[PDB]
């Protein structure tokens, strides 16, 4: 699998750093990354994704300008950096790897990914 | 009641493939009833594939402008009736059997191009794949049943005409039932970009090689093993064995290839072409040993057939995955159609005819005795290992540029909008 | 255990008063504390109740909005604040203890009462 | 394994401020979730993670923590907020619910009305007697009733039933029933209801003598 | 869409029997969320019974029902089953099925507790060893000493019936002032009873007539009675 770390309780205006890494000699270099999230009364939605060769990145509509994504294929790691969080971002964050290209109008589709994580919770109090 | 639509279309597919390989299982008899050499006994497959080739794109066109159920049923009735009616030709005329095969080609092409679309537009994301999977894995079963039923009916009934008269009854039955149990529901600028894609072109050539080998061997082995039995002073338990072997190697190879590529995808990003290449080269070694083991023992020839037959099919599940990895999502229909046509052209449209022609050219320059029948065919079928090795080298050539081509695709999709 | 009442006398119409009731010999921290009234020639009537610390207080219709209750645990002493007095309120007031934890209303310990007179 | 919820019945008028306390020592120790239920219907999630507000809830509810305690607060009661509230913790592979506190309407004290009803001849002829006592239109809810039979105290042969708060005056009513045989019924002459309530200066006894008419 | 959980399988069972409850879900992707069964007693508070996620390798039971309840799932139909064995009287309740979060075990901690999102509607499970009987009816007449300021009360008694519910009416529905009906109680044998009471001014004892009408549905039994001093 893929194993996630970070996550916790912050305050509005805070910041946080999540990581997802592959245990073993696995590589995931054929594709590694995209970050998803879910909240109680709603449905699972994609948050961002990063490509294979170039280093091209794509974000959802509500988080653009606040989140940042990065990939380190020298030691099997992916990082998400969350800045200026709000009460609306309380959720569970997941990490997933699939074969399709990195494009806008691809994020939302999650019933087609190969490997999934288990999730890490983020709570933003008042 | 959609389960009934799925099951009826699956039976239709098994029958579709059963009626391609019943001429092969009785090939030896055709020659003794019409008086033709090998070169004329290849035309029976060359013309079939020519007609199927040319008719598939058009029935793809006319299949979404107008109704569908009508076209499926018409295709089945046409090819079933022409098959049944073709077991009444008198001995003097040969061209009428060849024309028979052409018309059967038209009908089968229509059915096979249209049924997947219908069984696609009836299901959802989580089970579409399972329905298409069960529909497709009716290929080896039908192909084996061809040889099996041809041999068995000809053996019990004692007259080879009866091989061509038992399928069409099922044909009519299925054609009526597909009418009450089915619920009815800039390419010029593409080619200018598909032609500069090195991975795409090399993968297309290495599919052509696989079809060449499959077509030649699948029509010309049973006859060769018979001639082998005769020379060795030992003598229909030939086509029965070949059908039995193929009905299981077909599944075993596909499972093998899927499993190996799924383990190897996590060590590097050139998994698919390198798996395909290693499989092809191994198959070439084990094919080139039938034409050594067959002179002396038969069990050795059958073991060699098993191994080569298995490793040749391992790359059936994968070339789709190589296509969907270097071609952006709006140019995928053009690419699938173009590759399928080219696979058919430089492949088995003229493979069986070429083997027959070379065998006749060899035989005409020596004596004509059973020994030289056997040797002529053996020395003509030695092209299949050669072209299979070429196929292996074309997969290695694609594994060179796999990464650069994926990178260019990603830039294109993000650049569009 | 003993009890004493204090705070009666004369008052003008619309007047205000402050009364106390001190219980000695037994801690009243966990008990309910009640006050009654009785006019001359009339029967004893409910006036107000103060429950445990955190259970609020209750008053009858005829005395609502003008009377208030209060406790003091350290003093072991309760207080009744009196506002907007009228001649029909000229009567004797009495202080009593509800000893039950379940507020079933076990009045056994009573006081002596005091006379409050409204006149003009 | 259990939570403690206090206090177990709150009385408040419309427009007041209300706080409720859930206390525990289970293996979360800072995360509880709060639910609301109205009689007969399924419950509805109201707050999760001890501070966060579920989607579509009125914005007057709030929740917070203090040491090992957690508090829920309603700021300005409205007539659609009289219900029962629960807290949840999730220690382990288990989930344990709370005890719950009920929120109700306040008014002025009213002493109860007391009546007694003896068995009729139809009860007699079958040999089983059932005498009833009626309390009507009182507030608050806490009241005590006992049985006196020749000044003797009974037990384990009485049951009570009490309605919900009345929908017009916000008062209660209570029925108490005592069950005996006819054979024993012939062995007494005095039957008495002994009622005590906050609003009584003196205990109230109601009496019945056997067969008088 | 709109998410929807629907339960089925309620009813009667004699002691020692067994049942098979079925919660059927629609409107969401069944293999991303867990399913919890929660029960409420007749009068008491909520209590958690059991848990099953999708992969059928995560199941869990409370402390009070181990060895008797067994839960499992079916992803092709989107259905979850609870098999109930060795039922007793202690188990009468209303059962609810609610939706969870699929891993809440692994990420419940110091600060999360996600909670249960959507709830069903419930089925009633009744465990009894009685027989369908007919309620008996009795009067509650006023008296000269039952006058309270010119006001007296009267009522009717319904006794010894099974199962719930019954329906009551006064003068076929003419009078609905000062009418009270206390909830049904459970007798020591296993049968229900209750009573109904009204209050009227005393002079009405001279001219007005009051009739108690009772109706029991499964027995379709209507009984009418007339009260008098
Ligand atoms: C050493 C012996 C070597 C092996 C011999 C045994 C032969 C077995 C071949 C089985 C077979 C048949 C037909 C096709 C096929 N034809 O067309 C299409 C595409 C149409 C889409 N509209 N697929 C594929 C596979």
């Amino acid at each position: 699998q893929l194993v996630e770390s970070g996550g916790g309780l912050v305050q509005p205006g805070g910041s946080l750093r999540l990581s997802c890494a592959a245990p073993g000699s696995r590589r995931f270099d054929y594709y590694t990354l995209g970050w998803f999230r879910q909240a109680p009364g709603k449905e699972r939605e994609g948050v961002s994704c990063i490509s294979t060769v170039g280093g091209i990145t794509n974000y959802a509509d509500s988080v653009k300008g606040r989140f940042i994504i990065s990939r380190d294929n020298a030691k099997s790691t992916v990082y998400l950096q969350m800045n200026s969080l709000e009460p609306e971002d309380t959720a569970v964050y997941y990490c997933a790897a699939g074969r399709e290209m990195c494009a806008p109008m691809m994020l939302g589709d999650y019933y087609d990914m190969d490997y999934w994580g288990k999730g890490t919770p983020v709570t933003v109090s008042s | 009641g959609r389960g009934a639509a799925a099951a009826i279309l699956s039976l239709g597919n098994v029958l579709n493939y059963l009626d391609r390989y019943t001429v092969a299982g009785v090939l030896l008899d055709i020659q003794q009833h019409f008086g033709v050499k090998d070169r004329g006994a290849g035309l029976l497959q060359s013309v079939f594939i020519c007609s199927f080739m040319v008719a598939a794109p058009i029935f793809g066109y006319l299949g979404d402008r107008f109704n569908r159920k009508v076209i499926l049923s018409c295709g089945i009735f046409f090819w079933s009736a022409v098959t049944f009616s073709s077991s009444f030709i008198p001995q003097q005329y040969f061209w009428l059997l060849v024309l028979s095969r052409g018309l059967v080609g038209i009908g089968e092409a229509s059915y096979s191009t249209i049924a997947p679309t219908i069984i696609g537009d009836l299901f959802t994301k989580n089970t579409r794949t399972l329905m298409l999977s069960v529909f497709y894995f009716a290929i080896p079963l039908g192909s084996g049943l061809g040889y099996i039923t041809g041999s068995s009916v000809k053996q019990a009934a004692g007259d080879w005409h009866w091989a061509l008269r038992v399928s069409p009854v099922l044909g009519m039955i299925t054609g009526t039932l597909i009418l009450i149990l089915v619920p009815a529901t800039s390419w010029l600028r593409d080619m200018k970009a598909l032609i500069r894609n090195r991975s795409y072109v090399f993968s297309s050539l290495a599919t052509s090689a696989v079809s060449f080998a499959t077509g030649a061997l699948g029509m010309w082995i049973p006859l060769y093993l018979h001639r082998a039995q005769v020379v060795q002073k030992t003598a229909a338990k030939d086509s029965l064995i070949f059908g039995a072997i193929t009905c299981f190697t077909g599944f075993l190879g596909v499972v093998t290839g899927a499993g190996a590529t799924r383990w190897c995808r996590l060590k590097t990003q050139r998994a698919d072409p390198l798996v395909c290449a290693v499989g092809m080269l191994g198959s070439a070694i084990f094919i080139c040993l039938i034409f050594v083991a067959a002179k002396s023992s038969i069990v050795g020839a059958y073991i060699c057939i098993f191994v080569g037959e298995t490793l040749l099919f391992s790359n059936w599940a994968i070339t789709a995955d190589i296509l969907m990895y270097v071609v952006i999502p709006t140019r995928r229909a053009t690419a699938v159609a173009l590759q399928s046509f080219t696979s058919h052209l430089l492949g088995d449209a003229g493979s069986p005819y070429l083997i027959g022609f070379i065998s006749d050219l060899i035989r005409q320059s020596t004596k004509d005795s059973p020994l030289w029948e056997f040797l002529s065919l053996g020395y003509a079928l030695m092209l299949c290992p050669f072209v299979v090795v070429l196929g292996g080298m074309f997969f290695l050539a694609t594994a060179l540029f796999f990464v650069s081509d994926r990178a260019r695709a990603e830039q294109q999709v993000n650049q569009l909008a | 255990v003993q009890l004493q009442e204090s705070g009666g006398g004369l008052v003008q119409p619309g007047g205000s008063l402050r009364l106390s009731c001190a219980a000695s010999g037994r801690t009243i921290s966990r008990y309910a504390m009640s006050w009654f009234r009785q006019a001359p020639g009339k029967e004893r009537e409910f006036v107000a109740v103060a429950r445990r610390s955190g259970d609020g207080a209750f008053y009858a219709d005829s005395v609502q909005g003008r009377f208030t209750v209060s406790r003091d645990d350290a003093k072991n002493t309760v207080y009744l604040q009196m506002n907007s007095l009228k001649p029909e309120d000229t009567a004797v007031y009495y202080c009593a203890i509800d000893s039950d934890t379940f507020y079933s209303g076990s009045y056994d310990y009573w006081g002596q009462g005091t006379q409050v007179t409204v006149s003009s | 394994i259990q939570m403690t919820q206090s206090p177990s019945s709150l009385s408040a008028s419309v427009g007041d401020r209300v706080t409720i306390t859930c206390r525990a020592s289970q293996s979360v120790s800072s995360a509880v979730a709060w639910y609301q239920q109205k009689p007969g219907k399924a419950p509805k999630l109201l707050i999760y993670s001890a501070s966060s507000l579920y989607s579509g809830v009125p914005s007057r509810f709030s929740g917070s923590r203090s040491g090992t305690d957690f508090t829920l607060t309603i700021s300005s009661l409205q007539p659609e907020d009289f219900a029962t509230y629960y807290c949840q913790q999730s220690s382990s592979s288990l989930i344990t619910f709370g005890q719950g506190t009920k929120v109700e309407i306040k008014r002025t004290v009213a002493a109860p009305s007391v009546f007694i009803f003896p068995p009729s001849d139809s009860q007699l002829k079958s040999g089983t007697a059932s005498v009833v006592c009626l309390l009507n239109n009182f507030y608050p809810r806490e009241a005590k009733v006992q049985w006196k039979v020749d000044n003797a105290l009974q037990s384990g042969n009485s049951q009570e039933s009490v309605t919900e708060q009345d929908s017009k005056d916000s008062t209660y009513s209570l029925s108490s029933t005592l069950t005996l045989s006819k054979a024993d019924y012939e062995k007494h002459k005095v039957y008495a209801c002994e009622v005590t309530h906050q609003g009584l200066s003196s205990p109230v006894t109601k009496s019945f003598n056997r067969g008088e008419c | 869409s709109e998410v929807q959980l629907v339960e089925s399988g309620g009813g009667l069972v004699q002691p020692g029997g067994s049942l098979r409850l079925s919660c059927a879900a629609s409107g969401f992707n069944f293999s991303y969320y867990s399913i919890h069964w929660v029960r409420q007693a007749p009068g008491k508070g909520l209590e958690w019974v059991a848990y099953i996620s999708s992969s059928s390798s995560y199941t869990s039971y409370a402390d009070s029902v181990k060895g008797r309840f067994t839960i499992s799932a079916d992803t092709s139909k989107n259905t979850a089953y609870l098999q109930m064995n060795s039922l007793r009287a202690e188990d009468t309740a209303v059962y609810y099925c609610a939706r969870g979060y699929q891993y809440w075990q692994y990420h419940a901690s110091w600060y999360w507790n996600g909670g249960l999102d959507y709830w069903g509607q419930g089925t009633l499970v009744t465990v009894s060893s009685a027989s369908t009987k007919g309620p008996s009816v009795f009067p509650l007449a006023p008296s000269s000493k039952s006058t309270s300021g010119g006001t007296a009360a009267l009522g009717c008694l319904v006794k010894d019936y099974f199962p719930e519910p019954v329906t009551v009416s006064w003068n076929s529905g003419a009078l609905t002032s000062g009418v009270h009906t206390f909830p049904a109680v459970l007798q020591s044998s296993g049968l229900y009873s209750l009573s109904s009471v009204v209050t009227v001014p005393s002079s009405s004892l001279g001219t007005q007539t009051y009739i108690c009408n009772v109706n029991h549905k499964p027995s379709n039994t209507k009984v009418d009675k007339k009260v008098e001093p």
